[PDB]
């Protein structure tokens, strides 16, 4: 389900493994809509690890398909995100998700 | 021309018999030329009011909108008064005159003729209540 | 539904000089080839993704104005129709971006570069990734306009053009048969960087800015010669025009050196013509006859009236006085006639004018059009260049001359510039300084602070200015005051709330009227406070200041200093907005208050649906141009739901308005020119289980059917105005992945399809989509009537029409930002904060 569409700067080869702590600085977005999120207006850049169930799955299989100093625009389908009923307040449900990433992964 | 020519007006302030003298003239020739002289008298004369643009001398010639004779222009000398305020006396009186001062007004004898100037100005203003 | 909000980098775009499209003629050879250098290191700056890309323009894009667009941010290029763009996978038109694929499918990294191969025979363009080919192209679209070399940029990119002429270091060949700048590239000019609808500059002391210019010729791009029974005595006298002419070149052949001989030679410099006009070759007699006749033949289409006139200058022509060194190896002297008092007038040497502008373009019809010399040419002879029109005027000039010594005798819009309105002003003794740069048409003056655009400026009550390129002043209409301006020119102008006065001035010295009146506008109302305003007719500029310093002023020293008359801007910190008028026509809601155009909310009764109709002044009002009409709720598609748009207008028509399956927030709208009937009128209705528009009309042709979010043009024809088609491809090109995209007006032309010649009324009936009610239009927009099948009217709705103008505010800071091939920077960066509406979808 998760179909990714890649400007490949970066090596291509240094996928983030697993027990790893990959270090994104992300932006969202929807479908025909608008921005929901990005880590470059708080200047944190998201330092979270893989296979843990803490982002969603969708971002996690992103997150697999990638590698160090890449770039993608990740679909995200929503059954595999929040879409059923959605983040209540800030996502309806049926969402099908979008995200810019830009990242080094320090393992 | 700032030192003289009032003397003009003051002649023109008194005698509407000269207020007739120019009626006769003119028709052989009201808004006469008389009072219509000193116009750029008045834009450029006063240019030197006090510290060249800084208008204590405003306040002075309210002092002296009384129709105040020479002597009591000589005494309201004696007794002076200006201001400093940060408010419009800044950019319009202050920070264009002592720009403006090639030469700035200092001494009493400059806020005298400057108010002799202010009492002109107060007659002047009489005769134009009387043209409006 | 609500208000949204985020920051965009303020984008930009530039052009050099060129300009290149097609018109029933001259054409430059069509083709032309691109290179561009780039380094950046800014795919991302602080903010957001950093945007490059690049593509043409038919001088109608317009998209710097920079601020707000239809999308989020008045952004650069391939956001609408009039132009194209495009960054890697990408086909740019109207903030739709869908994308292709080529070798090496990666952005505008630096050290890159591309080319650009322009089609028109069958408009077709695509580009090339660095040396790799684009699986992709546009095609199919319009062609009313020169296309331009563009790239929109945002900040902290540097990057570098190359041309070909003279430093063009060309990596890559043209495409074939591309020209890389030789026949004639700025031909009476130069070249340069010019940024599209640059209405303000960066200026030396204060910034310049500036109003429109005039359109570069995108038709009239082809000159044309003027399309023839000779007299006989004309017929006659061409033989001595012949023989004076002869002569004449005979003269500027030896005065070269150029002697004659029966034999044409370079080197003894001959040119076997130099005998008599009848001693000349039979062929070439025929020539230099055909030029004394066609002399004539040019001269008898301007009314003259010609003939033997005097018969008394004919005994006094006088030959002028030529030495044996002139006489020449021929025998043939060339013996001009002395002119040395036959002078015409200045007048009609524009005639000769236009006879060397003819002659430049049967040149051109004899050379370019029919034979297209596939090698070194001129160009339009309106704008070709001053040396040739000088030359082929003044060789004529003296022909007319010779026939007077034989006693034949013969005879888009403009800018506004204003303050906003919290700088109101209600009392006091006030000053501003204005400059005028050029001294054509623009006007200065205080103002109320509600100046209506789409009027000029002083036609109404709500304006007292000065219009010194006549020496006028201007209050609902011109009227005359003060002496005109020059260039340079410090105009001061002054106001008294306290007396109700106006006083401009004018480099010093205060402007006197006809009856010697101080600059009369007297008894000038309050009102509402006032506002100072300028305004630039097309190619003007001047800049001015609002005492934001004293010392800026240029003179300041006259009138007010001494004279409580103030500066404007004395207390800031900070200066004036500087709201300014608009170009495109957006959309605005019906003002109840309007002449001649009035609505109905028609309330739904038992037997019909509601309506809305129309209602005209049908007397002597404005019946004026085909005012397109919105209507308020849009209506995105899912993602598809109808599958296409179909029209019957009682009946099944002609289908197929073009079906897109994405979101695509549509409206329905009309155009319509008043026919003095009531006016064609906008129901709502279920046909039985769909939706259907059906728009009521007695009168005329007027064309509805609906049309986008982004419609915006004004005027001058119903139809032909969308232009733009997918032309998406494969390494083989055998991607067949198309579709006639950009439905602007996705709608009936109808006055071809019903009704040759009768008075009844008409109705139509588009789709609407096909739901559950086993219905209406109304349902779904609102998503809470949805499942609700009736036909509604909720006050929500308010139809609109397009103004052409409306206004719009400065931002308060601008970009920064040369050679081998003209390089360009930017390195600092910038943005602001903008809202946006979700139902209108613009910024």
């Amino acid at each position: 389900g998760v179909e990714i569409e890649t400007i490949s700067p970066g090596d291509g080869r240094t996928f983030p493994k697993k027990g790893q702590t990959c270090v994104v600085h992300y932006t969202g977005m929807l479908q025909n809509g608008k921005k929901f999120d990005s880590s470059r207006d708080r200047n944190k850049p998201f330092k979270f690890r893989i296979g843990k169930q803490e982002v969603i799955k969708g971002f996690e299989e992103g997150a697999a398909q990638m590698s160090l100093g890449q770039r993608a625009k990740l679909t995200c389908t929503p059954d595999v995100a929040y879409g059923a009923t959605g983040h209540p307040g800030v996502i309806p449900p049926n969402a099908t998700l979008i995200f810019d990433v830009e990242l080094l992964n320090l393992e | 021309e700032i030192f003289i020519y009032w003397s003009k007006s003051h002649n023109f302030k008194r005698e509407e018999q000269n207020f007739v003298v120019q009626n006769e003239i003119n028709n052989m020739s009201v808004a006469t030329l008389k009072k219509m002289l000193p116009i750029g008298l008045n834009m450029c004369a006063p240019t030197d009011q006090d510290l060249i643009m800084l208008a204590k001398t405003r306040y002075a010639l309210k002092d002296t909108d009384e129709e105040v004779r020479e002597f009591l222009q000589n005494n309201l000398h004696l007794q002076g008064k200006v201001e400093g305020s940060p408010s419009l006396r800044w950019q319009m009186a202050l920070y264009r005159g002592l720009p403006g001062r090639e030469e700035d007004a200092d001494d009493p004898e400059k806020i005298v003729r400057r108010v002799q100037e202010v009492s002109a100005v107060l007659y002047h203003l009489e005769q134009t209540e009387h043209p409006y | 539904l609500l208000l949204q909000t985020n920051l965009i980098n303020y984008v930009t775009s530039i052009r050099p000089n060129i300009f290149v499209g097609r018109a029933e003629g001259s054409t430059q050879y069509g083709k032309w080839y691109f290179e561009v250098m780039v380094d950046e290191v800014v795919p991302f700056l602080t903010a957001q993704a950093t945007h490059l890309r690049v593509g043409w323009a038919l001088t109608e894009g317009y998209s710097p104005y920079p601020g707000g667009g239809e999308g989020w941010g008045g952004n650069g290029v391939g956001d609408d129709l009039y132009s194209y763009g495009f960054d890697g996978l990408h086909l740019w038109t109207g903030h739709v971006a869908r994308p292709v694929t080529s070798p090496g499918q990666h952005l505008l990294a630096p050290e890159d570069v591309v080319s650009c191969c322009l089609d028109l025979s069958v408009p077709s363009i695509s580009f090339r990734i660095n040396g790799c080919p684009v699986q992709g192209v546009f095609e199919a679209f319009n062609l009313d306009g020169l296309f331009f070399p563009v790239v929109s940029f945002s900040a902290g990119v540097k990057v570098r053009f190359l041309l070909g002429g003279r430093h063009g270091e060309f990596k890559f060949l043209p495409p074939p048969g591309y020209a890389p700048c030789h026949e004639a590239v700025l031909p009476r000019e130069r070249l340069r960087l010019e940024p599209i609808k640059e209405y303000r500059r960066e200026g030396p002391r204060g910034p310049h800015l500036v109003g429109p210019s005039r359109c570069l010729s995108h038709t009239d791009f082809v000159p044309c010669p003027v399309d023839i029974v000779l007299p006989p005595h004309l017929e006659r006298i061409r033989e001595k025009l012949a023989e004076n002419i002869h002569e004449l070149w005979a003269l500027t052949r030896i005065e070269q050196g150029w002697t004659y001989g029966p034999v044409r030679d370079d080197n003894k410099r001959l040119h076997p013509c130099l005998v008599n006009f009848h001693s000349l070759p039979e062929p070439e007699r025929n020539y230099n006859l055909q030029m004394s006749g066609e002399t004539l033949k040019t001269l008898l289409a301007l009314g003259c009236h010609v003939g033997m006139a005097d018969e008394k200058a004919e005994d006094n022509l006088k030959k002028t006085k030529l030495p044996k060194t002139y006489m020449m190896s021929n025998g043939y002297k060339p013996a001009p006639l002395d002119l040395s008092h036959v002078r015409l007038t200045p007048a009609q040497t524009t005639l000769v004018d236009r006879l060397a502008e003819n002659g430049h373009n049967v040149w051109a019809r004899d050379r370019v059009a029919q034979g297209w010399s596939y090698s070194a040419r001129l160009v339009p002879y309106r704008l070709l260049d001053e040396a040739t029109k000088r030359s082929n005027r003044d060789s004529l000039c003296q022909a007319v001359r010779t026939l007077l010594g034989y006693g034949y005798n013969i005879e888009d819009r403009v800018r506004i510039f204003r303050a906003e309105k919290s700088y109101t002003v209600q009392s006091g003794r006030w000053y501003f300084e204005f400059e005028a740069v050029t001294t054509g048409e623009m006007r200065v003056g205080w103002a109320r602070p509600e100046l209506r655009p789409d009027v000029e400026l002083g036609a109404d009550e709500l304006a007292y200015v000065f219009n010194g390129h006549r020496g006028q002043r201007w209050h609902l209409g011109s009227e005359p005051f003060g002496r005109p301006w020059q260039s340079g020119d410090v105009v001061g102008c002054m106001i008294d709330l306290t007396e109700n006065t106006i006083i401009f001035t004018l480099n010093g010295e205060v402007l006197m009227s006809d009856s010697g009146s101080e600059t009369a506008f007297r008894e000038i109302e309050i009102g509402d406070g006032f506002l100072p305003v300028c305004s630039l007719g097309p190619g003007q500029v001047g800049h001015l200041n609002l005492g934001q310093d004293v010392s800026s002023l240029r003179f300041f020293a006259i009138c007010g200093l001494q004279e409580g008359f103030e500066p404007f801007a004395i207390n800031m910190q900070r200066p004036v907005t500087t709201w300014f008028s608009k170009s495109l026509p957006q959309f605005e809601p019906v003002p109840p208050e309007h002449p001649h155009y009035e609505v109905a909310r028609m309330d739904g009764t038992v037997d019909t649906p509601p309506c809305l109709r129309l209602a005209h002044r049908t007397w002597g009002s404005q019946n004026s141009l085909v005012e397109m009409l919105f209507l308020r709720l849009s209506l995105p598609v899912q993602f598809t739901t109808t599958y296409y748009y179909s029209v019957r207008v009682f009946a099944g028509q002609e289908p197929s308005c073009v079906w897109v399956g994405w979101v695509t927030p549509d409206y329905h709208q009309h155009d319509m020119n008043f026919d003095l009937s009531k006016v064609r009128a906008v129901t709502v209705t279920m046909g039985d289980e769909q939706g259907n528009v059906h728009s009521s009309l007695k009168c005329s042709n007027c064309y509805m059917v609906w049309g986008g979010d982004f419609v915006s043009p004004g005027q001058q024809g119903r139809i032909s105005h969308t232009d733009l088609v997918i032309g998406c491809l494969v390494d083989l090109a055998t991607g067949l992945m198309t579709f006639t995209a950009n439905g602007k007006e996705s709608n009936t032309f109808f006055q071809v399809e019903p009704n040759t010649k009768l008075f009844p009324a008409v109705f139509v009936l588009p789709t609407h989509q096909n739901v559950i009610q086993f219905m209406p239009l109304s349902a779904a927009m609102f998503l809470s009537e949805r499942k609700n099948p009736a036909p509604q009217c909720p006050p929500r709705l308010e139809v609109q029409m397009l103004m052409p103008v409306s206004w719009s505010r400065m931002p308060n800071h601008f970009l920064q930002v040369e050679r081998l091939g003209w390089a360009v920077q930017c390195q600092d960066p910038l943005t602001m904060m903008a809202l946006h509406i979700p139902e209108e979808n613009r910024c």
